[PDB]
């Protein structure tokens, strides 16, 4: 048996297709260590291209809470053709903690 | 002598500290020992003044459970050594003095090199954050394997190895340490088959692949045209084994691949000559603090599956030290000195021991998200070749990944997540036995 | 009368298309040597793109025996669309003693 | 004299053997001759010793069925010439020694460079195994046509002569001897409108196809200006004539390709003032290790299909010499001393008669895949043009390889597989008559 | 073929002529071979850019042997490359196989194709302005032995020589850099040998320090070592380094000031068969054309009237402006060099005391006399055996500068120089 020719994408890409209660599961580790997550959308992903776009905000409303989970499905909705991403930021480290792909077109 | 021990002395913020190891031969007292360290690494045994280049010995700290041996806490001034120099630490600071007869052995344990000297050097060329920001590879600890075998392969030969292990998955990939050229491979043509093969698989799976192009040379000047052939087939990442080509070379190196936007993957090749006896020798977390204050985005810190609980603290002592901002004084974690780097930036702590895919859930627990993972260097591959050999190596980092984010203990709840991951992949289920 | 305009492949591209007894023929030349025989497939046969994929493993029959073929016959029904290849191994010399596409798409 | 005529001198492995063709002038005994041609090549006729740098006959063997000759092997020994340089052997072993006037011819047969002289040189730049990783072309014997008309052309019409010639199957393409820059063609346009003609023909064919530029040049400035260019066209391959540039040029060359990736086609020209008589002068097969020490991946030999036997056990004997790792002492084969080449690349072996379709099953026979077969030199090109042309010299190529790979014996079954591959190529019929 | 045998072609005063010396195989006849002489050395258009065959001329007193005339028209050659030439000329045309033996004779680069060399750095009477050495031929030692001599005490043997009057002092054929003596080192304790035989005895010292090197790189760099060195001149093998490294060299020395020796090392691979190869007064016009402000001639003494017609031959081509076509001096075209350069002839052969009064006579002014050739040295060392071969010299041109006729009345110049000088005096004999 061998391996495909397959593209992948980040650093979640060699799982399987992640559902949304892992995703809610994801993101309460971004938000429980004091980081702000967010949203990035993008046409390809390249290895050339190094930014994604954001999604409104690195949204944040309390210390704990559903915040980026209802703001996906509303892109999901607005961008069904784009790979939409969770990030998470630290501000004392300064680098993202995840980058991750929640939706391919 | 005992002019050079001062027991009372505060050490200034601005002093060289540094701790050494010794073992006295017997009748030669601790204390005067401990002055003859800080004596011939110094103003050695008026015409200037003494009292403010000389080193002084402050602390003696008997190390518990074992007589004849001490930790000579010595206090090298900041003006005695060179602005920007790891290699004039060195020579003033184990340069004459292990050789020095009244000891059977000395070790220099930990060395603190204070804010006021660490700004004099480069650091690294980039950091934990700026090697994450060039390679766009977020909250995971990147990989690598190792291409065996080492010696023989033609270099397309070799860059087909090279291929095969990036597209599965794997991040980088390592050329070895006695690859740097040889009359079977040479490196423009290791270098250039390497090149074509990172493009190719940087192109099919769209990750920014890399892989350790060895830059290791005979001259300084044979090795910046090897590295500006690095840098001119645009690769993202050069190595070096710095304490066989040293730290001028080394320094030479970190200036170059900052100032050519290059990641350095400093490789400890002959480490093992000066930090592997317990008695004598110069311990690693000065040859990591050495390296972090030039060059190397990546150093090897070896492994810890293999190791006990204290010697795998003193190795998780200095993946600190090259990795985190401030580190504090804890002995039994290994680092005799707080730390304060300034603000320099961090080195990846490299797993490079004998590891497998069971080991996913012990490297991604005790190495952090701020790692690479070597693969390939004892264990004994995979049957159905490398690119299933690497998506094992990869969908369980990714496991790993998940796991550790969502609460599970890895420590307890690491071998149910490599056995929940190889049912997903069929790479990593042939893969689960061996 | 003219040459035509026809892309052309590898070391065996200028003959007729290699039929599956001349190919079991070509490679118990192969691993008559001693070598070792392979298979590669690729998307498209470019001058730049100097690597193909490596099929499952570099294969070897007991001293000499039929692997390749059947097992391109497996690669044929697995991807009817890739540029296939059977490629040799040495060693000793330590480069390809062969390199020729059996199957184009 | 009879002080240089060791004859129990067992020499040693760091000799720099030579074999030497001595015919005497009547009168002069063999051994003082032999004595002689070892003293002015060294140590000419106690400020020192001599007896550390002189060069000693050890051995005669009288040359079978011909009398007034012999085999004077000379031991040079290995600290008396250069590292690194080919010009400095001949400077030694041929300077001063042919013109000695109690010889009437004296013909340098072979040479052994030993493993500690052969790794001061480089070798070829890329071998047979990376020169074919470079071009991506394994298991056959590559090709080449020669733009005929030589003179004349101009670079567009020349280019244009290459274009079509690279279609067809043809791996290489020749520039020639008497053109590097001439009024009608000069270097920097006939580059120009060839690497135009390339990248035409590699990217219609995907093959790498290339053409050996001629950067043969009146100075080393205006060589490497011209090779500079090559490279900055992305060129493959260029070509020297390295005999009427000489060894200082090639060796510079040589490691100027071996730094910049381009493969380096030499040329034997003015090779026949000094190999072609079979008394005097230098044998190829000195010339042969010569090339192989300094710079070039082919090497015209010649060709085999118009000679006898011997004549082609000769010439066979000395494409071992440059193109595999150690040679057995076969004197009928032409090798005088065994000859370890310590795993120096091998250089391609260029066949370049006049020769045509049918000598397909022998030039694949006789030379086997690790060569380069020109043509187009003395036979009359093709009736259809060069492309028809060169696809019958590729198909015709490719059934010999594809016999050559099936059993079938090329020496008895050769003609038949030209036969049979003449019905499926309308181009390769037509070329079948003549 | 037989369209590549012209032999109605007047050859143009553009052309570059050369002329083989044809031994064809048996049956070949001599218009078939002389057309395939100029066929595989051309064109193997076609009637502006073909060698041609314009003249046959048997050989006189042998058969089976004859003297191609090849008229190669002068846009098929490179401007300023003489490693196109031989590329061109006597690239292809040696092997071929209907020839038993073919021999480049002669060979007359036009006034047209002379213009675009350089010619040598310095020529005769550029070398002796920078000298300041007039009116006799110049002097050499070869430092004996060869090998061996460690790079001061290889300086003291040239330090030894250069005081007892010798104007100049070779380095060796096979002295480029050997683990006995490195070039950098030679050319340090030989320049330091220099200024102080320069300051003893106030002459222009010199030393031919060889910078035949394996690469073009490392020819320059030790030639511009030699440069920084103050050095007069260098010296370069110019056949086992090539036409490719003396035309770099040649055109460094020119844009440095330094003169050139042309070493004719490895010249009788291609020029010692009377039958086969390249004669030299081919390679003497070639390397005319790179440069050199010097060549080895050999020797004239130990040969006869037509081996030594020969040897004056090429001594005229490279040191003569204009030479007239003479058959029998061995030259077969009138050269014409356009006002370039000449070459010295350098004699060096077992040459010593007795031969200066021929070898002033038979070389004139415009020459440079080696010693220790194959001579057995000289009794008391170097300083009195350069000595004896300078007052010997001098006192052979002291007598040529009198009118002494010096065949008959050279022998005698040296008997009477051998009582006011007493160095000479022991070499008299021995």
């Amino acid at each position: 048996q061998t391996l495909p020719k397959e593209r992948r994408y980040e650093t979640l890409s060699y799982l399987p297709p992640l559902t949304d209660v892992q995703i809610e599961k994801q993101v309460q580790y971004i938000l429980s260590q004091g980081y702000i997550p967010a949203v990035e959308f993008n046409e390809v992903s390249e290895p050339t291209e190094l930014y994604w776009t954001l999604w409104k905000l690195p949204l944040f409303g309390a210390k704990t809470s559903r915040e980026v989970l209802a703001e996906v499905q509303s892109c999901r909705s607005q961008y069904p053709g784009h790979y939409i991403r969770v990030v998470g930021f630290d501000n004392i480290k300064q680098c993202q903690i995840l980058s991750f792909i929640v939706h391919k077109p | 002598r005992l002019t050079y021990y001062t027991p009372d002395y505060t050490p200034k913020d601005t002093d060289i500290l540094a701790a050494f190891r010794v073992t006295p031969q017997p009748g030669v007292p601790f204390e005067e020992a401990a002055a003859a360290v800080a004596a011939e690494s110094s103003t050695g045994t008026l015409l200037t003044d003494l009292d403010r280049y000389k080193g002084r010995c402050y602390d003696i700290e008997p190390v518990p459970g074992e007589d004849n041996q001490f930790i000579a806490y010595i206090a090298y001034p900041l003006d005695l050594f060179e602005e920007g120099s790891i290699t004039n630490v060195l020579t003033s600071i184990v340069g004459n003095v292990f050789g020095f007869k009244a000891l059977r052995a000395l070790r220099l344990e930990d060395i603190r090199f204070p804010v006021a000297y660490i700004k004099t050097f480069q650091g690294p060329p980039h950091g934990i954050q700026v090697e994450r920001d060039k390679l766009n590879k977020y909250g995971r600890p990147l990989l690598g394997c190792t291409i065996k075998p080492k010696l023989g392969l033609s270099a397309k030969n070799y860059g087909r190895a090279v291929y095969e292990c990036l597209r599965g998955g794997l991040d980088f990939t390592k050329d070895d340490e006695n690859i740097n050229s040889a009359p079977f491979q040479r490196w423009r043509d290791r270098f250039l088959f390497v090149a074509d093969a990172i493009t190719k698989a940087q192109a099919e799976t769209g990750e920014i692949k890399g892989h350790y192009l060895n830059v290791t040379a005979p001259t300084c000047e044979e090795m910046l045209k090897r590295a500006e052939y690095a840098k001119e087939l645009k690769q993202p990442i050069i190595m070096h084994d710095y304490l066989t080509a040293g730290f001028t070379a080394n320094t030479t190196l970190a200036r170059w691949c900052r100032d050519n936007g290059v990641l350095l993957h400093i490789h400890r090749a002959m480490h093992a000559v000066i930090d592997r006896q317990k008695n004598h020798g110069i311990h690693f977390r000065v040859l990591a603090k050495a390296l972090r204050l030039s060059g190397g985005d990546h150093i090897h810190t070896g492994t810890v599956v293999g190791k006990l609980e204290g010697e795998r603290g003193i190795t998780m002592g200095f993946v600190d030290l090259l990795r985190e901002n401030y580190v504090e004084q804890d002995k039994s974690r290994g680092i005799y000195f707080t730390q304060d780097w300034a603000s320099l930036p961090g080195v990846m702590a490299v797993a490079s021991g004998g590891i497998h895919v069971w080991h996913m859930p012990a490297l991604v627990e005790i190495f952090g998200d701020d790692s690479v993972l070597q693969f390939g260097g004892g264990t004994l591959g995979h049957p159905w070749g490398n690119a299933p050999g690497a998506t094992a190596n990869r969908v369980a980092l990714e496991a790993c990944v998940q796991a550790r984010n969502e609460g599970r203990n890895l420590a307890r709840e690491g071998n149910d997540v490599i056995r929940e991951a190889a049912k997903w992949s069929p790479e990593l289920a042939v893969a689960c036995e061996l």
